[PDB]
């Protein structure tokens, strides 16, 4: 997942204003692959979920 | 393949047959009901 | 004329204590005809 | 880095065809997020005029009233949606339908038996009088100041042969219909578009050369304008990557499971906008990029 | 019962094409595949409206309570 | 009884209308069919309730 | 009452803040999310619908600093405006040539 | 508006079932897209039945009998029509001068359906609509009594019609036992869409197939789509296919001659995000 896709799947399920988060700010992870362009593996979706 | 019987389905909707009915196989589905009441009045020995 | 014979489709009226039958054939079922009135619909 | 001048260099439009109803055109180097945002407006949020309130005075026909009212609502009306404004729903019915908000349509048709029909006829157009009610029988009645601004163009339906009802003698239909604006998110009758959707440009990538007698069977597994054979050497190439329906027929044959792959150009959209009749498909897409600009402009000025 | 205006999938106006279709099957002796293509019905959602319309209103209309018989 | 499907329409019934049913108080009733033992054939039957006709019944 | 800053999700610094837009579908929320993820100061951004049967739309914007989350939203609405002003011009330049 | 099926047995046209249409051909995609259709549920395109997809009505008839409280020639105390008392002018709207309702009037709960004058109380009582679902009055019969002496009317049959637009929670089904209620009339711009431009007006889950093993619905999808393209109907009376001529091969080679996929699939896109989906989505029309 690219960075626009990665941050869309997290806010589509957390939504901090309904109090599903515990930090009042969505924290993320560094991507799995830095070069040539950043990508997040789908393991790492549920890691930050 | 089958066929859509358009221009025959449509013509039979406009004017029904003045002779005997189309689809005679539907009339044989109730002959054990129709022909059973017809035996009460007609047939052999009255 | 507010009624229709169900048999012969002749339109007719029906006064007080009058017999329910068509004046043209002895049929006992009258159909109340539809008089022109506003009926408001939403086209949905 | 992204900029509005970097997008202005890479974006271009490649228009294929025009017609009074259908327009085929392309958007290059634009996102799927924006190209979907244009077709979601063309179906749902671009206005059109359709019949919403139908006022039956008499209906003794076989098709009942809410269904016959529903069919008048689905009739497309050839009228410019810019010629009249929006209604306010909270206003009462005396003050809501003004002549700047509402076009009135009437349908008065009576059926009677034709005594001059030939013997043994079957055709109901000759055996009866006014037996079929069409969309052209919806007569336009201008009220107020719209007898002048619609004198140049009356409200005729876009498809005048739409069969509304069928009648037998003795039966009649008498109604009035107030048609107003609305969007396709409200009801399907306000979408001014038959269909508006994109397919992305397919990318037929021949990996290994298909020279020989396998270039008549590789050509057969596509639409005929897609693959051609080269003249200077017998060699299948891509003539036009637009004409292919993505059928993946080459993947059924194990001969071509190494020599070709079927990708997709991820930013070359092919819009196919088909108008229902009220507007040109040039104008619907032109409104839909104006609706999205005004939609972001409304949030830019509203206080947070 | 009667021909549907504006087919159920895309929204193409279809209801003006019933009486032309029966003209293009009886007078012009065509099969159903060519007649749906000549009327401009290309998408198969549009094609299954005129191909599979029953037109059952003609069977309803022979019960007219407003005329003698 | 012998009406054409034209004549069944003119007598308001239905064109290909099959009968079979009684009309009772405006309601279309139907007497069902029952499956039942064949006529005129004596079939050998083992039932434990034949023993309960008294003593020594098999 | 069209745009509304959700006070229980905003930050005191102003860098992180949620927004709630009434009667907006995926049409604007996906287009606005793409344009402001092109900003090299936005850290997090995404849109979400709380329930499809209610015409509501939430949008998160979190940024690295040196800009508030409202000032990011105002830039992304300006640049989604200008992106619709160049797809309007080139479609007009090709329909005049035709 | 019923339709005749694309995919039908040869016994269908032999029993005259075209006289009685019981459903409609629907563009059915077998896709997990929605999230609202898992166990047995299913969705409709919203703009499908804004156009009249699957619309139906319900007719309900009650008999208003004014002569069931007396016996043997005693004078009738209850007459249809209005009297001379001060009865409220509110119910001239629903009722005619003879105490009968008009044809086509919209009647919700509490509205009068007939007015009758009484003699033992000297007051016009109305009978009212004892149902919480609103209706329209379609026809009013006058059931006259048959006797040697002629009698004023005491029995009137009134028929209602009720608009049953397909709401969500209504059960639809296929011709293979795939029942299920409707979840949400999903909007057209949010539905998936093919490259041809169409959108499926029914979504069924692919998880309704493996435990149920209704492979006859997968092959009605091929046979339905390959028939609407060529304008033909295919017979589907059973055991016309062997194990050597599979109908996946019969209706597959018809879809290849039209330019569509052999396996019944189509490239589809999402309505929400607008992206190319992974695999070609399995579509086609079933009844
Ligand atoms: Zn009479
Ligand atoms: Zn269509």
């Amino acid at each position: 997942f690219t960075r626009e896709q990665y941050q869309q799947y997290i806010y589509g399920c957390i939504r901090p204003e309904d109090g599903h988060t515990t930090r009042s700010k969505i924290v993320t992870l560094p991507p799995t692959i830095f070069k040539p362009y950043p990508l997040w593996t789908g393991k790492q979706i549920i890691t930050t979920v | 393949t089958a066929d859509f019987r358009t221009l025959e389905r449509e013509s039979r909707f406009i004017n029904p047959p003045k002779d005997k009915s189309a689809f005679p196989l539907l009339q044989e589905a109730v002959q054990p009901h129709i022909g059973s009441f017809n035996a009460l009045t007609e047939g052999p020995d009255g | 004329l507010k009624y229709i014979c169900a048999e012969c489709s002749s339109k007719l009226s029906l006064s007080r204590t009058d017999a329910v039958r068509c004046k043209d054939c002895g049929h006992r079922i009258l159909l109340k005809a539809r008089t022109k009135r506003l009926v408001q619909f939403e086209a949905r | 880095e992204w900029n509005v001048e970097k997008f202005k260099k890479d974006f271009e439009v490649n228009i294929s065809s025009l017609d009074a109803r259908e327009a085929n055109f392309d958007l290059i180097n634009i996102d799927t997020s924006i190209a979907n945002a244009f077709r979601r407006i063309m179906i749902s949020e671009v206005p059109s005029v359709a019949a919403e309130y139908v006022y039956f005075f008499n209906n003794t026909s076989v098709i009942q009233d809410e269904v016959l009212a529903h069919r008048i609502g689905l009739v497309p009306l050839k009228v410019d949606p810019d010629m009249l404004t929006w209604v306010d729903s909270n206003l009462p019915d005396d003050e809501k339908f003004t002549d700047e908000n509402t076009i009135v349509l009437s349908l008065n048709v009576k059926c009677t038996r034709n005594p001059d029909a030939p013997k043994g006829s079957t055709d109901p157009k000759e055996l009866y009088n006014n037996a079929h009610v069409y969309a052209r029988d919806l007569k336009f009645e201008p009220q107020g100041r719209q007898s002048t601004t619609f004198a140049d163009c009356p409200v005729v339906p876009a498809d005048p042969d739409i069969l509304l009802a069928k009648l037998r003698p003795g039966q009649e239909i008498s109604l009035k219909a107030h048609c107003i604006l609305g969007i396709g998110g409200d009801h399907a009758k306000f979408s001014p578009v038959s269909t508006a959707s994109y397919r992305l440009l397919p990318q037929i990538n021949i990996l290994q050369p298909i020279k020989g007698e396998s270039a008549r069977r590789f050509q057969k597994c596509f639409p005929p304008g897609v693959i051609g054979i080269d003249e200077g050497s017998d060699e299948a190439y891509v003539k036009d990557a637009r004409k292919d329906t993505v059928s993946r027929e080459v993947l059924r044959y194990e001969e071509f499971a190494d020599k070709v792959k079927l990708g997709r150009v991820r930013n070359h959209f092919i819009f196919n906008v088909e108008s229902a009749g009220a507007m040109t498909p040039e104008e619907i897409f032109f409104k839909s990029v104006r609706i999205l600009k005004n939609k972001a402009e409304y949030l830019k000025n509203c206080p947070i | 019962m009667i021909v549907p205006v504006r087919c159920f999938s895309c929204g193409k106006v279809v209801g003006d094409k019933w009486e032309s279709y029966l003209n293009l099957l009886q007078e012009d002796e065509l099969d159903e595949g060519t007649a749906l293509s000549r009327l401009g019905l290309k998408r198969y959602c549009c094609r299954r409206m005129i191909l599979t319309h029953v037109d059952l209103i003609e069977k309803f209309l022979r019960y007219n309570p407003l005329e003698k018989r | 009884n012998k009406m054409s499907p034209y004549e069944l329409v003119q007598h308001k019934e239905e064109s290909d209308e099959i009968g079979g049913y009684f009309i009772v108080n405006g309601i279309e009733k139907l007497i069902r069919m029952l499956i039942v033992q064949r006529r005129n054939h004596p079939m050998a039957i083992i039932r434990p309730s034949f023993a309960n006709r008294g003593a020594s019944y098999s | 009452e069209k745009i509304k800053l959700l006070t229980q999700a905003t930050s005191e610094d102003g860098t992180s803040a949620s927004f709630q837009i009434v009667e907006e579908d995926h049409t604007l929320g996906n287009a606005l999310r793409y344009v402001i993820m092109k900003n090299p100061d936005v850290e997090f951004c995404g849109y979400s619908i709380p329930h499809p049967s209610e015409n509501l739309l939430n949008i998160r914007i979190q940024t690295y600093g040196e800009t508030t989350a409202v000032d990011a939203l105002q830039k992304g609405l300006k640049d989604l405006m200008d992106l619709c002003d160049v797809v309007e011009s080139k479609f007009t330049e090709k329909i005049k040539s035709m | 508006t019923g339709q005749t099926p694309i995919v039908k047995a040869n016994l269908y046209d032999d029993y005259g079932m075209d006289n009685f249409p019981n459903g409609f051909n629907a563009v059915v995609a077998v896709i997990s897209y929605t999230g609202y259709d898992m166990d047995d549920a299913m969705i409709i395109n919203k703009s499908a039945d804004e156009r009249g997809f699957g619309y139906g009505t319900m007719y309900k008839t009650e008999k208003v009998d004014l002569a069931l409280n007396r016996n043997r020639g005693d004078p009738i105390t209850q007459h249809f029509g209005f009297g001379n008392d001060e009865w409220p002018k509110e119910w001239l709207e629903k009722l005619d001068e003879d105490g009968l309702p008009y044809i086509g009037t919209y009647v919700e709960e509490g509205d009068p359906i007939c007015a009758y004058f009484d003699d033992t109380l000297n007051k016009t009582k109305i009978k009212t609509y004892h149902s919480s679902e609103p209706a329209y009055i379609e026809e009013v019969n006058l059931i006259g009594d048959e006797s040697n002496k002629f009698q004023e009317l005491q029995t009137v049959s009134i028929k209602y019609r009720i608009r049953r637009t397909p709401q969500i929670g209504d059960k639809f089904s296929s011709r293979h036992g795939q029942k299920g209620v409707c979840s949400r009339k999903w909007p057209t711009i949010d539905m998936p869409f093919s490259e041809t431009g169409i959108q499926p007006d029914i979504i069924i889950n692919p998880h309704a197939f493996p435990s149920r093993m209704t492979i006859g619905m997968f092959v009605e999808s091929l046979a339905g789509k390959a028939g609407a393209l060529h304008g033909i109907a295919q017979d589907s009376t059973p055991w016309i296919f062997n194990e050597d001529d599979t109908p996946a091969d019969y209706f597959g080679e018809q879809l290849a001659k039209a330019g569509y996929n052999y396996h019944g699939n189509e490239p589809m896109y999402s309505g929400a995000t607008g992206e190319e989906l992974r695999a070609d989505i399995y579509v086609g029309v079933v009844y």
